[PDB]
């Protein structure tokens, strides 16, 4: 019946360090080396938070997953296997860091799709 | 650089260049209209300076 709040560092390097054991073990890769199973492997990681209801005691775990692309690439696999599950993203800039608007969120294409059932209404007006 | 870099920088370049060929024509259209009052103005300074070359010498 708690709160939990997990933050996960680096989800690109745990992807590249099951690609390093998968080539090892010699399973077929897809796209960009990549085993085909990498996102069942992020699927069934994230999709264990949850908001458990009334009858289960009303605990919740809340997830902060961290992905890192290449000179503001993300289209690549990983960050698209990862930005078709999770409700938002937030994405951080450094155009927007060294003009001196920090934290870099880019308002423009951050996504919440929980907006205002996780505000309060003081925020919302 | 990547595609990625190279599109956004393209699409402001297009913009801009939408933006400059709209100011050109509109100045031309007020070039156009423009011409006309200095039309209209000639034969008035012309007429009060004809009236000047023999009233003010």
């Amino acid at each position: 019946g708690k709160h939990v709040l997990v933050v996960y560092d680096d989800l690109s390097k745990q992807a590249a360090a099951y690609r390093e054991l998968s080539l090892l073990l010699r399973r077929p890769p897809g796209r960009e080396a990549y085993p085909g199973d990498i996102f069942y492997l992020h699927s069934r990681l994230l999709e264990r938070a949850a908001k458990l209801s009334d009858a289960k005691g009303g605990g919740s775990l809340t997830a902060l997953p961290f992905v890192e692309t290449q000179a503001g690439d993300i289209s690549a696999y990983i960050p698209t296997n990862v930005i078709s599950i999770t409700d938002g993203q937030i994405f951080l800039q450094s155009d927007l860091f060294f003009s001196g608007v920090r934290p870099a969120i880019n308002a423009g294409l951050s996504v919440s799709r929980v907006g205002g059932a996780a505000q309060i209404k003081a925020m919302k007006k | 650089a990547s595609l990625r870099d190279i599109k956004t920088r393209i699409n402001a370049t297009k913009k801009t260049s939408q933006i400059t060929k709209a100011m050109e024509m509109v100045s031309t259209s007020k070039l156009n209209r423009a011409e006309q009052n200095a039309k209209s103005f000639v034969p008035y300074m012309e007429k009060i300076q004809e009236v000047v070359a023999n009233v003010a010498l």
